[PDB]
């Protein structure tokens, strides 16, 4: 509703829940099933949820939680599966922060900085 | 003290003049920096572009650069008799000095496997000096060894490592460019014609071209081709190398397995922990009968037409699940799943559970015909690899919410503004930032519209599109010119301290406990060598990124 900043935490606890059908997270700090459990959780089950666990705002529709989700699969914190449902993906389970590897991309949040040396690229330099 | 000469090079030239002036000497980058610059060139060319070297020191470096498997010449003449080299440059040359520390460390690691010995000292001392001879036989490197307990040792591994690909002998065809080599066989199957020939000009065109087609992959699998394995049993050691041929070493199953490391990297953040393990053992096995990063066929020429590329496509996923090596099942993997896997023994049922779970995922990892015949698709991945490492490139620099924008205009692909604010949730201004610090790149362009007769942007709303070339492409050579300018201050450093290096070769050769010098610049060259150590850490860093967007 013209853009209140209480929604950057109420899509959080559904990012949450939406994850807590896929396994138990204490495995986290990591045993998995074949595709015989059900990992997802359609939109037609949080919807209930969030109104279960209840926000003092005026719709709790459904038909834009369907789309409140949308920017979580843009956001890459969550994929879609199954045409109409969505489930974690597997990236963002790492946000809780060993031989580290040999320069993964894909892990952007633990790479540290350096005191100010020469030798050093940015993205912009090549402006 | 900002680089800004350095910001107006073409980044594939001040790539490859960099490429050669710290390995070879400053006179071959000025040879290579002109065929770069100005394209195909004969010798009494180069010697009125340099001016600066007469037309034999510039013959010193023309038999030295094609040692080193830089230039691609051609010797071809016109139709007065007079047979003129044009030589030209080539990449994959170049990219052995690039790759040079990397290649070294995937045929170590690649030949763990076959004997636990030192002979991650020992076949990366041969493959040391295949790359800076770049052509050689076999014998004159056995000429230096003596030992016969160890003469058979390298002579045993050489015919191993080439038997699972990593080195094929030198050829005219290493030496000549592929869209001269097409259009010459091209004219083989134009010429062979009845002359007066009642077929039409266009099916006499194709005549020439489905027969060149295969004539074209012909060429290209005879090296591919195990004729150089054939020296068997003279007296002992039933598969040898063969002496007479000249052995160098192929770049193209190179990147085919560091493609494949990439593809370990995108399943571990993706598809489980322990799966992708089953998953790296899955694509090591099938890998060295995998096509090509990149067909040769493309770069002939013959994309005139809509349909040669539909052409290509054809072949392209004909060979990712019609191959005789490339088609597998869950019961071959135990066969090369090595112990403490650790799947809670193993089974081939359990593997086929953990090969369903590489299909459901949205990224097309391992789909299947058959239902235990699983295969891992190319054309199809390979386009959705390199679209996922661009929105994290984005994401770690631009912000995670440069990320969110940029998939969203991705899939509405013609979205405005007012339907981002609806599909994305921040604040306007912020919304209306972090666009416009993104099409300062060209991760999106913009399109506009035509509301008055001219195209006045007074009133007029704006649509935004993802291209992905142009994306790629500048995002390609933004880190082409990066790992050249790291490579530059690299130099630079080694050679304004070149009174240091020259006292830290000469003086202290062994005596390098004292240095025989003072404590005042051994810590100084202490902090040298660490960032040049350190320079080619990031090179590799950045290498990772850069050869994604070659595929």
């Amino acid at each position: 509703e013209l853009d209140i900043e209480f929604i950057n935490s109420l899509l959080t606890i559904v990012w949450r829940f939406i994850s807590e059908n896929t396994f138990p997270n204490g495995f986290k700090n990591n045993v998995f099933y074949a595709p015989n459990v059900k990992n997802y959780s359609t939109t037609q089950e949080i919807l209930e949820f969030i109104t279960a666990a209840q926000v003092a705002n005026v719709e709790l529709t459904p038909s834009n939680i369907r789309s409140l989700c949308e920017v979580l699969v843009y956001d890459d914190k969550l994929e879609k599966v199954t045409h109409d449902c969505y489930r974690v993906t597997l990236e963002s389970i790492l946000q809780m922060n060993k031989a580290l590897e040999d320069e993964e991309e894909f892990s952007i949040f633990n790479y540290f900085k350096m005191f100010p040396a020469s030798k050093h690229d940015k993205e912009v330099v090549y402006f | 003290i900002s680089s800004l000469e350095q910001r107006t090079l073409n980044p594939d030239l001040f790539l490859y003049k960099e490429l050669v002036k710290a390995h070879l000497g400053e006179r071959a980058a000025s040879v290579i920096g002109m065929l770069v610059a100005l394209g195909r060139l004969s010798v009494r060319e180069l010697v009125e572009k340099i001016d600066g070297m007469d037309v034999d020191s510039v013959k010193t470096t023309l038999v030295s650069l094609t040692q080193l498997r830089c230039v691609k010449y051609l010797q071809e003449t016109a139709i007065s008799g007079k047979k003129t080299t044009y030589y030209y440059y080539n990449e994959e040359g170049i990219h052995i000095l690039l790759y040079s520390g990397l290649i070294i460390d995937e045929i170590i690691t690649q030949m763990r496997v076959n004997d636990e010995e030192e002979h991650k000292q020992l076949v990366a001392e041969i493959v040391q000096n295949v790359i800076s001879l770049g052509s050689l036989t076999v014998e004159d490197y056995l000429s230096s060894v003596t030992s016969d307990s160890m003469k058979y040792t390298i002579s045993s591994l050489f015919v191993q490592l080439c038997e699972m690909g990593y080195l094929i002998q030198i050829s005219k065809l290493h030496y000549t460019p592929i869209e001269d080599l097409w259009q010459f066989l091209y004219e083989k199957h134009y010429k062979n014609i009845p002359r007066n020939s009642p077929l039409s000009d266009l099916k006499k065109r194709s005549q020439a071209k489905m027969n060149a087609k295969t004539d074209f992959a012909k060429i290209i699998n005879k090296p591919n081709e195990l004729s150089q394995i054939l020296t068997v049993d003279p007296k002992t050691s039933l598969r040898i190398v063969k002496p007479t041929v000249s052995l160098t070493i192929n770049l193209d199953r190179f990147m085919k397995g560091r493609r494949s490391k990439q593809l370990i990297n995108l399943a571990k953040t993706r598809v489980g922990s322990v799966t992708a393990q089953v998953y790296k053992i899955a694509l090591r096995l099938t890998e060295q009968k995998s096509p090509k990063i990149r067909d040769p066929l493309t770069q002939t020429g013959l994309l005139q037409d809509l349909e040669e590329a539909k052409s290509f496509q054809d072949e392209a996923e004909l060979v990712e699940e019609k191959t005789p090596g490339l088609t597998f099942n869950a019961i071959d993997l135990a066969r090369h799943l090595p112990a403490e896997l650790d799947l809670r023994p193993h089974s081939a049922s359990l593997i086929n559970s953990h090969l369903k779970i590489l299909a459901s995922s949205n990224f097309p990892f391992l789909n299947e015909t058959k239902p235990g015949v699983y295969y891992v698709p190319y054309s199809k991945l390979m386009p959705v690899l390199k679209s996922s490492v661009y929105e994290y490139v984005i994401a770690s620099t631009l912000g995670p919410s440069a990320m969110r924008l940029s998939r969203c205009i991705r899939d509405n692909k013609l979205v405005s503004e007012k339907i981002i604010n609806s599909t994305a949730l921040m604040k306007e201004k912020d919304i209306r930032s972090t666009l416009a610090s993104l099409i300062r790149y060209n991760s999106v362009e913009i399109q506009e519209v035509p509301r008055t007769a001219d195209r006045s942007a007074s009133r007029a709303v704006f649509l935004f599109r993802c291209k992905e070339t142009h994306s790629y492409n500048f995002m390609r050579q933004n880190l082409e010119w990066n790992m050249a300018n790291l490579l530059f201050k690299k130099e630079k450093l080694k050679q304004e301290n070149s009174t240091l290096l020259k006292k830290a070769n000469r003086d202290d050769v062994k005596g390098r406990e004292n240095e025989l010098l003072l404590p005042s610049e051994l810590n100084q060259l202490k902090m040298v060598n660490e960032r040049e150590l350190n320079v080619f850490a990031r090179l590799s860093r950045l290498l990772s990124l850069w050869e994604v967007f070659q595929m």
